[PDB]
């Protein structure tokens, strides 16, 4: 089963207020699965999971010219999917 | 009530991260009430839901000892499978397995499943009868014929007439608060955005536990599958299988559709609209 | 069909069947050549395309394990294995997009020949189906095509007081995937009880002749009523006798073509220096979420039909029914009344996927 991962917000996104960055992955197996972010290609830090797959967030402030994306690493993967930042 | 009580385990090939992982769960009603993983600081049946947590320890310890010898025994078949179907171990495959009882009003067992799914699609499974099988293609029909003359299932008939029956009598002992294990799904509607002109809806069933779900659209009256999507029946991962029908209409004649579930959990093929 | 058969087995070991060249180092024991009385195996690859690439086959060994079926009681009223069935048995089963072919052999031990190093077998059970993946329409009663042919021990012949071709089974087992059941299971010919028919499905299964002594071809051709997509997927057809059973595989699919939705389709005007507003791209069904890619394309001035966008854009990823999303820039004095286009890339969908368009000015 490959996932599957929408990268959404919570609310429109806007330029130069902050939102919500939202990996939504979901419909495989095991639970266990490498799920980060980047920034400008470099892997962030803060990034939330769901409890006891599920939804993944975490706050950003969106501007013009940084780029965000999400890295999924699943087993059936034999290589990461990089996912591109989506505001609309 | 017609009950189910359900093992799930979970067989995967990851090379450059280690061995195979294997991974097991059991499910009452929709009540998780013990799991299992190989990547645990301590791979034992934990304690989930607050009823199975008055059990003797030789269950928990036996079935523990019975996780980490499937684990080797699949281990053991992920091996077997990839060496003779023409696959690398550069990549990794995964493989999966459901076996449990289901009975009707009177705890009277129905029958027994136990069947197997690779890579997704289905691998073989066992009839209701509990005196045939059912394959999938020429590896699977290996492996039928390897159980064909191995008797798994009447294996597994003398043991749900003894075992299974057993152990689902006394966990409805442990919580009568629930007489619903053939779990009914649990629904709703997702709206996606074609902007102000058109729409697309999507009916969502998921948290139920079998998979043989008729899942239909009727427009008015009118039964329309032409411009339907119905996926295959895709379990969540936390055991909770989920399927759902969507369409892309307009922003209009969405009304006319209405979301239809034929299914036994449910007490009838109910009909939806959220 | 092909000359040779180059085949594995294990239950890996390469081997070959032919239907002769220097093959030294294959096993003896493991290059057979086939007899046929029957010519259903010789006859049938004679009618089977010629120079096809490499089917999938697979060889093992057997031993005549009865049907565990308490109804099949009356084809074998005795736990007594014949004496004309000892030796060695071989079970070799072949799939194709054309034919789908299981078959038993008995040998002999020694490999030793006197012209070419080669060894003889005979084929005492064929089981060929020409229907390996049939394509029903939505409505509409299915047929499923299904020979076998047995040959009757011989040198068995001076101790049966009742001679001629004996009965036979045939077993269909269907459909409900996520589950397993079993359709038809019939053997013609015996007055024993046979079990119900599930949605009411039946099968010709008989004889083509009643010839005596010679070998023996039979018919059993499945019918199924109106079917329905609750149905699809795949099933297994048996052909039983004495002791003796073979099995073969059969896929089932339909086909429904998708439709299109491109929002907005028909709009105003945008005064010039303003960017359009969010514009959209859907599809219905398209399953799962691997491998799809997507593109956002200005189609209304210079550069032809592919080319990096301006603006801003949106893709996405239990499947999807996506919802790509655009915000294209503002205009300039080459634009006017242009358009955008949108193309999303799907396994399922052709390899031009799906185009959607939304006009501007």
């Amino acid at each position: 089963r490959t996932p599957k991962i929408q990268v959404y917000s919570r609310h429109p996104a806007e330029n130069g207020k902050s939102n919500f960055l939202n990996c939504y992955v979901s419909g495989f197996h095991p639970s266990d699965i490498e799920v980060d972010l980047l920034k400008n290609g470099e892997r962030i830090e803060k990034v939330e999971h769901s409890d006891l797959y599920l939804l993944y967030y975490t706050e950003f402030t969106p501007t013009e010219k940084d780029e965000y994306a999400c890295r999924v690493n699943h087993v059936t993967l034999s290589q990461p999917k990089i996912v591109k930042w989506d505001r609309d | 009530g017609s009950h189910s009580m359900r093992y799930f385990y979970t067989a995967m090939s990851r090379p450059g991260r280690g061995e195979p992982r294997f991974i097991t769960v059991g499910y009452v009603d929709d009540t998780l009430f013990v799991r299992f993983d190989s990547d645990a600081t301590s791979p034992r049946k934990e304690p989930r839901a607050p009823w199975i947590e008055q059990e003797g320890p030789e269950y928990w310890d036996r079935e523990t000892q019975i996780s980490k010898t499937n684990t080797q025994c699949y281990r053991e078949n992920l091996r077997t499978a990839l060496r003779y179907y023409n696959q690398s171990e550069a990549g990794s495959h995964i493989i999966q397995r459901m076996y449990g009882c289901d009975v009707g009003p009177d705890g009277r067992l129905l029958r027994g499943y136990d069947q197997y799914a690779y890579d997704g699609k289905d691998y073989i499974a066992l009839n209701e009868d509990l005196s045939s099988w059912t394959a999938a293609d020429t590896a699977a029909q290996i492996t039928q014929r390897k159980w064909e003359a191995a008797r798994v299932a009447e294996q597994d008939r003398a043991y749900l007439e003894g075992l299974c029956v057993e152990s689902l009598r006394r966990y409805l002992e442990n919580g009568k608060e629930t007489l619903q294990r053939a779990d009914p799904p649990k629904t709703h509607v997702t709206h996606h955005p074609i902007s102000d002109h058109e729409v697309t809806l999507r009916c969502w069933a998921l948290g139920f536990y079998p998979a043989e779900i008729t899942l239909t659209w009727q427009r008015d009256g009118e039964d329309q599958t032409q411009d339907t999507e119905l996926v295959e029946t895709r379990p969540a991962g936390d055991r909770t299988f989920q399927k759902w029908a969507a369409v892309v209409v307009p922003s209009g004649e969405e009304q006319r559709y209405t979301c239809h579930v034929q299914h036994e959990g449910l007490p009838k093929p109910l009909t939806l609209r959220w | 069909g092909p000359a040779v058969i180059e085949c594995w087995f294990v239950e890996k070991r390469p081997g070959a069947l032919l239907l002769p060249p220097p093959r030294p180092d294959l096993d003896p024991e493991l290059y057979l050549s086939v007899h046929d009385p029957a010519g259903a195996l010789q006859a049938a690859f004679r009618r089977y395309p010629r120079g096809a690439p490499a089917p999938h086959c697979e060889m093992s060994r057997f031993v005549p394990l009865p049907a565990s079926a308490k109804w099949a009681s009356g084809l074998t009223p005795a736990q007594n294995c014949p004496r004309a069935l000892d030796g060695a048995w071989l079970m070799v089963s072949i799939s194709s997009p054309v034919l789908s072919l299981s078959s038993l052999l008995r040998p002999q031990p020694e490999p030793q020949q006197e012209p070419v190093l080669i060894t003889m077998a005979t084929v005492v059970l064929t089981v060929l189906t020409h229907t390996p993946a049939p394509r029903v329409r939505l409505g509409q009663d299915a047929l499923l095509d299904l020979s076998f042919a047995y040959m009757p021990p011989t040198s068995e012949a001076a101790s049966s007081l009742a001679p001629g071709p004996p009965p036979f089974g045939l077993e269909w087992r269907r459909q409900h995937l996520g589950k397993g059941h079993l359709l038809l299971a019939a053997t013609p010919g015996l007055n024993g009880q046979m079990p119900a028919a599930q949605e009411g499905a039946v099968a010709f299964a008989a004889w083509d002749d009643d010839e005596p002594w010679g070998p023996w071809t039979g018919n059993g051709t499945f019918w199924l009523p109106r079917v329905q997509p609750f149905q699809e997927g795949t099933y297994l057809a048996t052909i039983h006798l004495p002791y003796l059973q073979g099995q073969v595989t059969l896929e089932l699919a339909v086909y429904k073509p998708p439709k299109v939705s491109l929002m907005p389709a028909t709009l105003a005007r945008a005064a010039p220096g303003e960017a359009p507003p969010e514009l959209l791209c859907l599809v219905s069904h398209f399953y799962p979420s691997g491998g799809l890619e997507v593109e956002w394309e200005l189609r209304g001035g210079p550069g032809g039909r592919s080319q990096k966008a301006e603006g801003q854009r949106w893709l996405s990823a239990g499947s999807v029914s996506l919802s790509g999303h655009l915000q294209p820039p503002p205009v300039t004095t080459e634009q006017h009344g242009a358009r955008y286009a949108c193309r999303i890339h799907h396994p399922s969908l052709p390899a031009s996927g799906r185009s959607a368009e939304v006009t501007l000015e």
